[PDB]
RNA sequence: AAGAACCUUACCAAAUCUUGACAUCCUUUGACAACUCUAGAGAUAGAGCCUAAAGUGACAGGUGGUGCAUGGUUGUCGUCAGCUCGUGUCGUGAGAUGUUGGGUUAAGUCCCGCAACGAGCGCAACCCUUAAGCUUAGUUGCCAUCAUUAAGUUGGGCACUCUAAGUUGACUGCCGGUGACAAACCGGAGGAAGGUGGGGAUGACGUCAAAUCAUCAUGCCCCUUAUGAUUUGGGCUACACACGUGCUACAAUGGACAAUACAAAGGGCAGCGAAACCGCGAGGUCAAGCAAUCCCAUAAAGUUGUUCUCAGUUCGGAUUGUAGUCUGCAACUCGACUACAUGAAGCUGGAAUCGCUAGUAAUCGUAGAUCAGCAUGCUACGGUGAAUACGU
């Protein structure tokens, strides 16, 4: 059920705090990040291999 | 990458498959193309909240269309 | 009488959609960002000829087209407006990717600029069927059909709702290519909340 | 898809609902081994699965019409057989051999007026 | 109801501040009373802290009925197999064949001679479903041409299956088949697709206000220290129950309770479980992954308990009350689960009514649109799915 579970995220009708904001497209909502529309596990899989300029190391 | 593509409907799929085949043809590296999608969704009807006859939540369809158009080896100007 | 002529599936060879963006992930975010910009443009245009809308931001090219019929002194006195935009979109975000402008051939062909000169009679409760005989033989002269005068309640001034059957031409939705303006509009000007049946087609 | 599989045997048509993976062969839906009155040979009464080699790859799950005592059995099997050429086209190469299509070229005769079955007759009644 | 306690009760005895918990303003100034404190059940409200709040008046918050006066139509007899309109055609006035003749599919109407022609949106399809073989992918997906194969497969994109995440052939059209002047659709190998693939979706213009100030707009209405409102003395459940509805135990051609092998639709950073924590139960686990997976899998039959034995017996998810769950403050004067005890009537049944086709109606498994106290009703599809037509 992650094709409806990946479609039902943002659904906003009478009651707009029964739809939960998880991952976008990609799936592990717990163990990430939530709050600019980029989870841990997507945006490593968006990154992989260094793509756009947002998996880094560390260097301070 | 492996990352979708979720866009609006047939042809806003199909101009957005086309449109990330550009983006990924400017960097200097393996581009993908086609990519086979078969088509498999459901319908159903119920009530709304106001006064609307039948197909409550006036909605184009619960169809799942997406992609998977994406790059291989992303480099410095794979971002543009 | 639902005719709401579903023009969903009708569309998609010919007209297919205002905003595009190859995403899935960021799909969700652009749009949250597509509607965060309509909320300015659309008070910057105080209702314009606008037909449809350019947002292109797919291969790496973002930027909010809006038609706005002709060039007027919306884009400001020689594009005034152009560089007092960029502060407007950068209050919201960070985007402002100089949106462009596109001239309409033959604006009145959606159902705005006839709403504009039949329709704009009806905020004051005056002409709301003299007037609304009209436009349909310009929009002839034009090459199209036009709108169709219709209501569900509430006939112009008066306490006791009222409906009607005054459709001057029909509708083709039997084809799955048919392509229909079907642009809807309503205004609460001290009237109440009530919908319309009007019905137009290209 | 092997369901509606046309299987004609002695005037014993039946059609057969097989389906791909689970393997619960359930004839008449319980037990084929105790039911036939006869068929001495109940392991050996399908010759075509064992060059099939889908013995334990298809649910039966369907029924018998028709047919007679022993004449009912052994007709499930052309059945499945059918749904299986449907199911692949590998099938039909592979039973190349055998390829069993028409095993009714007679009916049964007993009974009948005027001749003894309608073809023979008394001869010398031994005393 | 997007689910009757209490914040929501918006009913009244109500309190208490009544130009007001008030929804909002010019005006100042302790910016809030977040911070101590006051009538405190408490907003409301009074020095003090970094030195909305003192608020007249402009102005409130509010559930008594309609609807035979109209709206958004909650729904409804009907989504009838039909309504239509000049024209040519003419009434002392109700006047049109409007479809007209061969005649086939699931598509108000196939062209023997038929006042001759045109009605528009639904009605075949247009919205939706989708391909078994395989493009795909060979990824949470199992493997023939390849196995260290962690249902989070750790592999080799290792070999492709049964495969997901845009549809496709196909369906009328000659079709095997002759209507007699006469097509054809059925279905013959037709392909898995018995022919719109199987099919559905479809709300044509309407009719009934039947329903709606308590589904709202309103012809608009009902309270003005009380119908509001910060909220307790306290609520429409607990008494004879008068019904529909909520599963239910009435039996040995069998009970509660062992371990228990095998899809699920959906649930989830605080929440799902393999012997384990949770295996009579209502719950007190932090938690591996953290959502094609991972969890429900301790589900199910063709493959299993037990046991008490023509019955009150280890057959009774009723009441009742100390009390554990869910909430315990308004239940003192409003709900329940299975138990430490109480565990009724109850041997196929009232006034009166309701129910029945081999992966689905049903049924082992079984499901919520969800309120801070009612899940005990059909509610998801892998397989138990066993059974299918005197009669027009």
């Amino acid at each position: 059920a992650k094709t409806s579970m990946v479609a039902k995220q943002q659904k906003k009708q009478k009651y707009a705090v029964r739809e939960y904001t998880r991952c976008e497209r990609c799936g592990r909502p717990h163990s990430v990040y939530r709050k600019f529309k980029l989870c841990r596990i997507c945006f490593r899989e968006l990154a992989y291999k260094g793509q756009i300029p947002g998996v880094r190391k560390a260097s301070w | 990458i492996r990352i979708r593509l979720k866009a609006y409907d047939h042809r806003v799929i199909d101009q957005s498959a086309e449109k990330i085949v550009e983006t990924a043809k400017r960097s200097g590296a393996d581009v993908s193309g086609p990519i086979p999608l078969p088509t498999e969704k459901s319908v159903y009807t119920i009530i709304r909240a106001v006064h609307k006859y039948k197909d409550s939540r006036e909605q184009f369809e619960q169809r799942t269309h997406k992609r998977l158009i994406d790059i291989v080896n992303p480099t410095p100007k794979t971002v543009d | 009488g639902q005719k709401i002529n579903p023009i969903g599936l009708r569309v998609g060879i010919i007209r297919d959609w205002e905003a595009k963006w190859y995403a899935e992930k960021d799909f969700a975010s652009l749009l949250h960002e597509d509607l965060k910009i309509r909320k300015f443009i659309d008070n910057e245009l105080k209702e314009a000829s606008v037909s449809h809308v350019e947002i292109e931001r797919a291969a790496n090219r973002i930027n909010i087209a809006i038609h706005t019929g002709k060039p007027g002194m919306v884009i400001g006195k020689g594009g005034s407006e152009i560089e007092k935009l960029r502060n407007k979109l950068n209050a919201l975000t960070d985007k402002k990717v100089h949106i462009n402008v596109i001239e309409i051939k033959k604006v009145d062909l959606d159902a705005r600029l006839v709403a504009e000169n039949i329709a704009r009679q009806l905020e004051n409760r005056a002409s709301f069927r003299r007037v609304q005989k009209q436009a349909i033989t310009r929009a002839m002269k034009l090459g199209a059909k036009g709108i169709k005068t219709q209501v569900s309640g509430r006939l112009g001034g008066a306490d006791i709702a009222r409906a009607e059957q005054y459709s001057e031409g029909t509708v083709p939705l039997h084809t799955l290519r048919a392509d229909i303006d079907y642009a809807h509009a309503e205004a609460d000007t001290t009237y109440g909340k009530l919908g319309v049946k009007v019905w137009i087609y290209r | 898809v092997e369901y509606r599989g046309t299987g004609r045997r002695k005037n014993s048509v039946a059609r057969v609902r097989l389906v791909p993976g689970e393997g619960n062969i359930t004839v008449n839906n319980r037990d084929v081994r105790e039911y036939l009155p006869f068929e001495s040979l109940i392991l050996d009464l399908n010759q075509p699965f064992d060059v099939t080699e889908t013995k334990g790859n298809y649910d039966v799950l369907v029924n018998v019409h028709g047919g007679g005592f022993t004449g009912q059995a052994q007709a499930i099997r052309h059945g499945i057989a059918r749904a299986l050429l449907e199911a692949d086209p590998e099938y039909r190469g592979s039973l190349k051999r055998a390829g069993l299509l028409t095993r009714d070229p007679r009916m049964k005769e007993r009974k009948k007026p005027g001749l003894k079955a309608a073809r023979r007759s008394p001869q010398f009644s031994k005393r």
